[PDB]
DNA sequence: CATCCGTGAGTC
């Protein structure tokens, strides 16, 4: 609230680092930053506006700026948003897939809420796919690499 | 490669062997071929040898703390019922040989084996994905073995001698083949400094320019050197095309060479080069003469002299507290300082008293293993022990383990030793839990694009400005800048650009900016680059394992989690601090920060601190 | 496992169990070493795992008072004068008093030497206190330790971390074919062996009237005769070999309380937990890198580290709904080559050899009259062989097991042997193995120096001394100073002096270093036995001096120096090693972590009844577990197809794993995985 | 700068004999006496017991009524039995002794071409009413051959396969006197030390050692 | 300039990686060709119209993956994403 | 000797004389 | 199964493969065969030299590019076969601009130089060079201090004598799997020789030599062995 | 900012 979302990221990364520095551990700032990035992907709802966003709800920046891109084109009031920092535990629970959430912690709580909200799960993630037995959506599992046709060059020919 | 027991593999490849048994008509069908393998008929040992041909298997060693916890190997049939493992990958598995087991998983599908041999093969995973440093490097016997021959011994026999009087120059040899025959006769020491003409080793870059004018050194071009016989044998492994190194091989030295080989030279060169180093390390660790005796471990000469000095300085503190001029909190606080100082002076008493021949110190100072703090405890004294509270006991263990601790001493050291084992078991549980939280939070983070294209990055302090002039390298250089890719052209005072945008920062590309004078660079970060799902490739930059730009599709989110949790066992803030940060808790310290910049108005009270800040720009 | 193993177990002090605490409830205070534990409960002996500090052993000299507290012996000092009168004190009672340390110098009458002595006080505090204030003093220097702990020579030279493991591992020692007493002792090896109960002690005095390998008869003084029967080749709780052998010959005069016949891990009434090995402290071609161990093949050709392991195999015949299980020699579709080692009943014959897969007890059961396959109906009309209604339910030898059948125990409901409701014939076949030591077998010393056997070279490859004798075991130098357990070094020095023998120079008087050395040790024979009691015994000055006293071999040459080192010849290259290597004798134990048990694998096998996943354990022939941690490693690599396969066609895909087995044996390509049956379970559990 | 064909001297003792070989190349003595030492300890042909049988015994793990030792300790006592046979094929020995008293290697009855070299060797102390009828099988071989191999051949259930230590060699070593005096007087003198089992002579052991090595080094001389 | 690659390190992966976009791509690239080669051998016995056989000499009892991985190095295959 | 009580093998001991009480 | 002998080649050096050895005989054969090729084969080399314009070593020879040191070394690498055991003397003289080689040497009768193309020293104009060489015969390697009195004390220089015609030999011992036994030994041997003799012949001579040694032992009884 | 209930607390 004092120095903005970018500064709080730089502070966390170096304060975290300072602990591994003292004990002689060397982690590249890169890896830390990946986790840090996932903590700030949500912004809170100050004013509901015309949107269907419940006030006092942590919603993704992608969703927040795309719904405020649809209502802006609709003519209604856009929701006022303030950036919010989340601990990795609850950020993890707040995931889009209830499968991933229930298979993390507080399984009885995850299901109770998900069965009420009628949340549908798009099985598009790592934890999601492993459970159902699908190929994981990373590495050699993505269609870019998965669907490859290999053929002999026209030069290559049976003897 | 890895040694796979003849018994294990036969049940692993059981339906693959049954297949070829009925192929070569040893069995008439699939039912009888099954019976052959179960009865273990002598035929199948020839068949199985053909089946496992370049069919990789997995070696898992729990706990799987990072992805190098599971690596692939080319299976090698071996007599016996134990798995045989390469001495280098023990740094990755964190596996010793005090009874450790390993799980084995055999890939079946055509894609799986392809994934194993290419992605998961141990010879491709040489570097740590956490730091980019070598893990598959000389470690224990190997380092001590190499450190042996590359050491320069002053007065050793066969040493080079200048010409004077009636005798010419002693210690100059025509070729390495000659110096070999000298030590075989017993004239030359493999550790003595001599002069030799070499014909198959590229000279130092500083000397190649002097002797050839960088005409391009060639296999056959000669040049004279001033090293030892051992340092020459060592450089035949690196081998050709790599500049000679005339130093003694401390671990940090060997860490540099491999890390350079990782950069320039290709993977299959490094894998083979490091292999040669291992064979050399062990043979020479043998004839290193590194042995522990009761004689090699010596108690200091000023042992009782020094301890009498500080016990006299202690009795003075006890009597100064006896008169009550010292606080009880101050009494022990001073007693701690006295004996801390004492222990140090005992260590100094060892270093100079101990020959560099001493195998206990030879192992410590060469980075092979062990700390000198262990050597102090062994030969000097144990020192202060920890209270159940954690505070250091006012009473000191004056005895070393060589002399034999007193009965009461053993008791209080034991107490600390146990609570250490208890905590080492409790942090691990905390470390693994933090790990699983980190994995779940960054699972949707994958490299999906090749570039976000945004010009957004973040500033990194390259170097501090030294007061007298020139500069000083920042301590955070290695971990914050060295793997990044630039987000803006780096210019000096001139209009001349040193490094472009879209350029990966390498080792010499840091020196190009370090000598130019620029101390701040803008770099593409994972934070800044914004894409739809996950992140881009360019922003993330150089994958610490490949030494090159990260491939599109790598689950950098999970690797990051592993790379943070893996070494979490080695902490004292500490590990709770690490949790307190990633879970965004309102901290214990709760130190206040300035809301608006301005002039500070300190107004301390003895009962309470109060801080006022007059706003720099008007304000209230 | 061994006699000590049992002895220790009876002296355990757990805080677990009903009325006590749970494992998760115990904080960090319950576990650590308390001051009052001195002389009552050991601070060293405790498990390494999650049970650490919650389990301990009772100190040697302690006992329990009628109220359930722990008392401990102290010597009573009247007024600076030690008195042989002893009183047992409780924890809080001792706190009200003041106790002197055992090793404090005492006058030949009973008085102290210095006015101020070392003093133990309430709350674990210690100070110097005048001799007028001394109430009690310790019984022994080794008063605070436990039974297994006091068996660790030079304990005060090893750090509590490794010394802990040094105590724990002794309990894991394996009884060898025959056992030798250690060259270096602590004195505790005797009383431990006797009080174990796994040796044979004479009740009343007399003379051995008759001795056989079967039993010993003792003729008392009053005339009565007591006969002691020998436990011969019995299987212990843990498959080790409890085998007893008569010590005394016929006609020996034996007094009461004397060991007349000892058991496994015992040599002349002493705890023989291992063998005396000729050690060499050096790296050797890397084969001992990271705590691995190199052995001489002499230990394989002379069975020095060879053990016997007995297994009990069981199977029964019950009353079913389709009839009753009968034990017969007639098993459907089996040749007479397989049945060749059975008798007429269906039981294997004693002395026969058994490998894995072979048949021990032939049993067949009436299989349900379900419609046999129309394709197998057709197959039974061609060859005209009518199907039997009896399925093979035989007791075959489990994977890995093998050996000689050393006995049969049969219980029949027919022969009035009382059986549980439903059982007719019950058979017990006992099979022993003669396991020589091999690669991967975990060895250890008493100083927390563990490790597995990396390689066993031929006897000639071994680094040998000047007289030709090859060393037995090659330990790596690197893994010694780190562990702080250099008591293994001192054991090697004293161990060599004990093998060669020695003689202090008495000319020009008794030397100043060997002045505290009791008379009986100033001259020692080759292969002598000695005691180094914990917190007493040998000191570094006497050890160094004794290394100079080392008697020459048969050729009249001394083999080691005053440093304790010696010059070795590399058995491979022939050339002498450049530097002197520390050589001596060490006591090495065979621990119960053998590869022959540890090794295991599985292609396909049994599967879970609900989750339809593989079963778990070597006993059930189950596959390994690819856990949550391992699925992260895969995910990190980006090996989707490997990860998918492991959790689909390698696991609980009902239709997949069968069609994978077929695709392999036909040599085709691996099909595409389906739906994990476990996931179907979840969607039904949610419903 | 000197040429002299080498020698092979001998300084004797009953069980062990010192061989002296000189003059050899400078720094050659060590890696030459070692090549003999490694040939002696591994590949010198001798003879020992392979399998046995006892009356009333079907396996190694039991006791004979009336005897102080068990079959395990008895078989383990017979490992130090020193035998020399000329019969290239297996031969059968016999030992039968009853009543009180001690049985030894002397009571063994070696057939034609078999000799026991240590009759005073203790086997078992047969107390009263104790009878011991044994049946030992002797073969010729080299090195060390484990018991476990005999059983699968077809050996009947009566037989108890025993470990075989054919190696008649006991202990081998050497020392070298290298004259390093600065001159053309630089040579090495080898002193080989060989001790046997009283199964063969120390000389006969060095002879079979050389015959082996000569035949091995003859393949480096043959042309392509 | 290096030493002769032995066993499963051949063909040298570095030169393999020059002919492909990333490590991941090479896997499916090779494996899908390894599938074609094993089809050809099983199909040919009873089926026409199989995928083109080994474009290089098959080593004695050479694994289908090991065949594919070599002709990738021979640039005898075409690459599509 | 150390434990001269049962009829045991003689194990000589480096020791200060221990006569308080047997184990 | 009787053992085989193999050969992989190069002009000056080659590798020899011996298999299958009875378990434990690789090392038994290893260092014993290496120390034979390096020490037990006779040849000829330079014992001492003499230079005209030299009264001490530190100053280079008048009119020569190379130092006194680098010429000794080049001369050490000279390969020579003498026919008589007794020490012979050859003269090498040349003047003017150009380069002096091993073909300019004037050799005695029955004394051959095998590498006449070897560079030795680069003379300039007004550069005079006269050198007396002392050639002996022997085995292995002999230091310089032992040859400090083999020339006239008016500029006699002691040289390291490399009599042996074999330059450098290494060996590795892997394991070959015979029958079911994977214990059998395989001996790989790397041998590099001078331009005087072929490696394939240097081994046969080194092989014949050792057969003589083990003869002494065998002579006593020739009891038993099997191939 | 401090209590009461429910849920977490490394792997093989
Ligand atoms: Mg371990
Ligand atoms: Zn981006």
């Amino acid at each position: 609230r004092v120095q903005g979302p970018r500064e709080v990221q730089i502070h966390l990364v170096r304060e975290v680092q300072e602990v591994y520095r003292a004990q002689g551990v060397s982690i590249h700032d890169k890896h830390i930053e990946v986790i840090v990035r996932q903590m700030l992907r949500r912004v809170t709802i100050i004013d509901s506006g015309s949107t269907e966003f419940l006030p006092g709800s942590l919603i993704d920046r992608a969703e927040f700026e795309a719904e405020n891109r649809r209502v802006v084109a609709e003519g209604g009031e856009p929701a006022a948003g303030r950036p919010v920092l989340m601990g990795i535990t609850k950020a993890s629970l707040a995931t889009d897939s209830w499968l991933s959430a229930a298979s993390f912690q507080e399984t009885t709580r995850v299901l109770t809420d998900a069965a009420i909200n009628c949340r549908s799960d798009k099985l598009n993630g790592l934890k999601e796919n492993v459970i159902i037995g699908k190929l994981i959506p990373a590495g050699t599992g993505i269609n870019r690499y998965r669907n490859i046709a290999v053929q002999p060059t026209e030069e290559a020919r049976a003897a | 490669q890895c040694g796979l027991p003849k018994l294990m593999a036969l049940e692993l490849f059981k339906p693959f062997v049954m297949k070829r048994l009925v192929d070569l008509n040893h069995a008439q069908n699939i039912k009888s071929a099954k019976r052959m393998v179960e009865r273990q008929r002598p035929q199948v040992w020839d068949v199985l040898e053909e089946v496992i041909a370049e069919h990789p298997v997995l070696l898992n060693r729990a706990p799987t703390l990072h992805r190098l916890g599971i690596q692939a190997f080319e299976p090698m049939l071996v007599e016996g019922k134990a798995i045989q493992l390469h001495p280098l990958v023990c740094e990755a598995f964190n596996a010793d040989f005090d009874g450790d087991q390993m799980a084995v998983h055999l890939p079946l599908s055509a894609e799986a084996q392809a994934e194993a041999r290419i992605l998961m093969l141990s010879s491709n995973n040489i570097l740590s994905p956490a730091s980019g440093r070598p893990l598959a490097m000389p470690r224990l016997d190997m380092v001590t073995g190499l450190y042996y021959l590359t050491t320069e011994v002053p007065g050793d026999t066969g040493e080079y001698q200048p010409a004077s009087g009636d005798h010419p120059e002693t210690g100059v040899y025509s070729s390495p083949a000659e110096a070999i025959m000298a030590a075989d006769r017993g004239v030359l020491s493999v550790r003595a400094k001599i002069k030799v003409r070499l014909t198959q080793l590229r000279p130092p870059v500083e000397i190649e320019a002097e002797l050839f004018g960088h005409s391009g050194w060639q296999p056959g071009d000669a040049w004279m050197a001033e090293t030892t016989l051992g340092r020459v044998m060592f450089n035949e492994l690196l081998p050709l095309g790599y500049p000679f190194v005339n130093k003694q091989m401390h671990k940090k030295v060997q860490a540099a060479i491999i890390n350079d080989l990782a950069e320039r030279y290709p993977m299959i060169v490094v894998a083979q080069t490091v292999d040669k180093l291992k064979d050399a390390g062990f043979y020479w660790a043998t004839r290193s003469g590194v042995t522990v005796s009761m004689a090699d471990v010596l108690v200091p000469p000023r042992k009782k002299e020094i301890l009498d000095h500080y016990e006299e300085r202690a009795d003075k503190v006890e009597k100064q507290f006896q008169r009550g001029a010292l606080n009880h909190d101050e009494r022990n606080e001073a007693l701690v300082e006295i004996w801390k100082e004492a222990t140090d002076e005992v260590g100094q008493a060892l270093r100079e008293h101990y020959p560099d021949d001493n195998p206990i110190i030879t192992i410590v100072d060469s980075g092979a293993t062990g700390n000198f703090t262990q050597t102090r405890t062994l030969a000097g004294m144990k020192g202060l022990v920890t209270n159940p509270k954690g505070e250091f006991i006012p009473r000191p263990v004056k005895s070393s383990f060589r002399e034999g601790l007193t009965v009461l001493e053993y008791f209080i050291n034991t107490h600390g030793a146990r609570k250490g084992l208890a905590d080492t078991a409790l942090r691990t549980a905390d470390s693994g839990y933090l790990t699983r939280r980190l994995v779940d939070v960054s699972q949707d983070v994958i490299v999906r694009e090749h570039d976000c294209q945004t010009e957004r990055g973040i500033v990194v302090e390259l170097a501090e400005r030294a007061p007298d002039g020139t500069l000083i390298r920042d301590p955070y250089i290695e971990t914050s800048a060295y793997a990044r890719t630039l987000g803006t052209d780096a210019v000096d005072e001139a209009g001349n650009v040193i490094v472009e945008r879209g350029q990966d920062l390498g080792d010499p590309e840091i020196d190009a900016l370090l000598a130019a004078g620029i101390t701040q660079v803008k770099v593409r970060s994972v934070l800044t680059c914004a894409t739809s799902t996950g992140v881009c490739a360019t922003c993330y930059g150089r994958s610490m394992a490949t030494g090159k730009l990260v491939d599109i599709g790598e689950a950098v989110g999970i690797v990051a989690a592993q790379s943070i949790g893996e070494p979490g066992t080695q902490l004292t803030g500490g590990l709770p601090r690490v949790q307190e940060l990633f879970e965004a808790r309102v901290p214990r310290g709760k130190a206040p920060i300035a809301d608006v910049t301005g002039r500070v108005r300190l107004e301390d009270g003895e009962r309470f601190y109060k801080i006022t800040i007059v706003p720099d720009d008007g304000g209230e | 496992n061994n006699p000590l193993s049992g002895l220790t177990h009876k002296r355990r002090l757990s805080a677990l169990g009903p009325g006590g605490l749970s494992r998760e409830r115990a904080g960090l205070e319950v576990r650590d070493v308390h001051p009052s534990h001195y002389g009552r409960m050991c601070p060293i002996e405790t498990p390494e795992g999650p049970n650490i500090g919650l389990i301990g052993s009772l100190s040697v000299y302690a006992r329990v008072n009628p109220f359930g507290f722990i008392e401990t012996p102290y010597r009573k000092v009247v007024d600076g004068v030690v008195s042989d009168e002893i009183v047992y004190l409780t924890a809080d009672e001792e706190d009200r008093h003041v106790v002197a340390q055992a090793n404090s110098p005492i006058d030949a009458d009973g008085r102290f030497v210095e006015p101020r002595v070392l003093v133990r006080r309430k709350a674990g505090e210690v100070e110097y206190v005048p001799s007028s204030e001394v109430d009690y003093m310790d019984v022994s220097p080794r008063q605070m330790v436990s039974v297994a702990t006091a068996m660790i020579p030079f304990l005060e030279h090893d750090d509590a971390n490794r010394a802990l493991m040094g105590a724990n591992m002794q309990r894991q020692a394996v009884p060898l074919v025959r056992s030798e007493a250690p060259l270096v002792g602590t004195g505790m090896e005797l009383r431990a062996a006797i009080d174990a109960g796994d040796v044979v002690v004479a009740e009343e005095s007399g003379v051995i009237e008759e001795v056989s390998a079967d039993y010993i008869t003792v003729m008392h003084d009053n005339g009565t005769r007591r006969t002691y029967r020998m436990r011969k080749f019995a299987r212990s709780n843990h498959g080790t070999c409890a085998n007893q052998c008569p010590i005394v010959d016929a006609g020996d005069r034996v007094e009461a309380g004397q060991v007349i016949a000892d058991g496994p891990c015992t040599d002349d009434g002493e705890m023989a937990l291992g063998k005396n090995l000729l050690v060499a402290i050096m790296p050797w071609e890397g084969h001992n890198y990271e705590d691995a161990i190199i052995l001489s093949n002499r230990l394989v050709e002379e069975d020095v580290l060879t053990s016997i392991h007995i297994e009990e195999h069981e199977i029964d015949a019950r009353d079913t709904k389709l009839g009753a299980e009968e034990i017969t020699r007639d098993i459907p579709n089996i040749s007479d080559e397989v049945l060749a080692d059975l008798d007429e009943r269906g039981i294997v014959r004693i002395g026969a050899e058994v490998r894995d897969g072979d048949i021990l007890v032939g049993k067949v059961t009436p299989k349900g009259e379900t419609e046999l396959t129309p394709e197998e109906r057709l197959l039974r009309a061609i060859f005209g062989e009518k199907a039997r209604e009896v399925r093979d339910t035989s007791l075959k030898v489990p994977h890995g097991e093998s050996g000689k059948v050393i006995g049969i125990r049969v219980f029949s409901r027919e022969d009035e042997d009382e059986l549980p409701a439903g059982v007719n014939e019950l058979v017990r076949v006992y099979v022993a193995q003669k396991r020589k030591i091999s690669d991967g077998d975990k060895l250890a010393g008493r100083h927390g120096n563990k490790g597995v056997i990396g390689k066993i070279l031929p006897v000639e490859d071994m680094p040998f001394l000047a007289d030709g004798t090859p060393v037995d075991i090659i330990l790596n130098t690197h893994g010694v100073p780190r562990r702080m357990n250099i008591g293994q070094i001192l054991e090697t020095h004293l161990g060599w002096c004990a093998h060669s023998g020695w003689k202090v120079d008495a000319a020009k008087g008794v030397p100043d270093w060997a002045a505290r050395l009791p008379d009986e040790l100033l001259e020692a024979q080759p292969n002598a036995i000695v005691s180094t009691p914990v917190f007493d015994g040998a000191q570094e000055a006497e050890l160094q001096g004794l290394l100079s006293c080392t008697l020459p071999n048969r050729d009249g040459d001394v083999l080691v120096d005053a440093d304790g080192k010696a010059m070795l010849f590399d058995g491979r290259s022939g050339e002498p090693f450049p530097y002197p290597v520390t050589v001596g004798y060490m006591y090495i134990m065979k621990l119960h972590h053998l590869v022959d048990d540890k090794i295991h694998a599985r292609s396909t096998g049994p599967y879970s009844m609900i989750t339809q996943q593989p079963l778990g354990g070597k006993a059930q022939f189950g596959g390994q577990r690819f856990g949550e941690m391992e699925c992260w490693a895969m995910q990190a690599y980006g090996a989707a197809y490997t990860l998918q396969e492991l959790l689909t066609i390698k696991s609980d895909d009902t239709v997949g794993r069968v069609k994978v087995y077929e695709a392999i044996v036909k040599g085709e390509n691996i099909p595409e995985p389906g739906i994990p049956e476990s996931f179907k379970v979840l969607l039904k559990e949610l419903q | 700068i000197s040429q002299r064909p080498t020698l092979s001297e001998d300084v004797l003792t009953d069980n062990r004999s010192q061989f002296v070989i000189e003059p050899l190349e400078p720094g050659f003595g060590y890696t030459l006496g070692n090549s003999l030492r490694r040939t002696l300890l591994s590949s010198i042909p001798g003879a020992a017991v392979t399998s046995i049988r006892i009356d009333g015994v079907l396996h190694e793990f039991t006791t004979v009524p009336g005897v102080k030792e068990d079959v395990t300790e008895i078989i383990l006592n017979l490992k130090s039995l020193v035998v020399s046979s000329e019969e290239d094929e297996p031969v059968t020995m016999y030992l039968r002794k009853q009543g009180p008293g001690e049985v030894t290697a002397g009571d063994i009855v070696p057939p034609a071409g078999v000799t026991v070299h240590n009759p005073g060797m203790h086997i078992a102390t047969l107390n009263d009413k104790g009878k011991l009828e044994v049946e030992l099988v002797v073969e010729r071989g080299r090195g060390y051959v484990p018991a476990v191999q005999n059983r699968a051949s077809g050996a009947e259930i009566g037989r108890i396969p025993v470990d075989s230590i054919y190696s008649p060699v006991l202990k081998v070593t050497y020392k070298v006197d290298a004259t390093r005096v600065e001159q053309r007087t630089d040579f090495d003198k080898l002193i080989l030390d060989v001790e046997t089992k009283n199964s063969i002579s120390p000389r006969d052991a060095l002879a079979s050692a050389g015959k082996t090595l000569v035949e091995l080094f003859g393949l480096a001389r043959e042309l392509n | 300039g290096y030493d002769t690659p032995l066993g499963i390190t051949n063909p040298p992966i570095d030169e393999l990686l020059d002919r492909v976009s990333s490590k991941y791509a090479l896997v499916i690239y090779a494996a899908k060709r390894a599938r074609q080669i094993n089809d050809y051998y099983n199909q040919l016995g009873e089926g026409i119209l199989e995928y083109v056989g080994p474009l290089v000499e098959p080593g004695l009892q050479e694994k289908p993956l090991s065949i594919a991985l070599r002709e990738i190095h021979a640039d005898l295959l075409e690459h599509t994403e | 000797s150390n434990n001269s009580v049962p009829g045991a093998p003689n194990r000589v001991s480096f020791a200060k004389l221990r006569e308080p009480l047997e184990v």
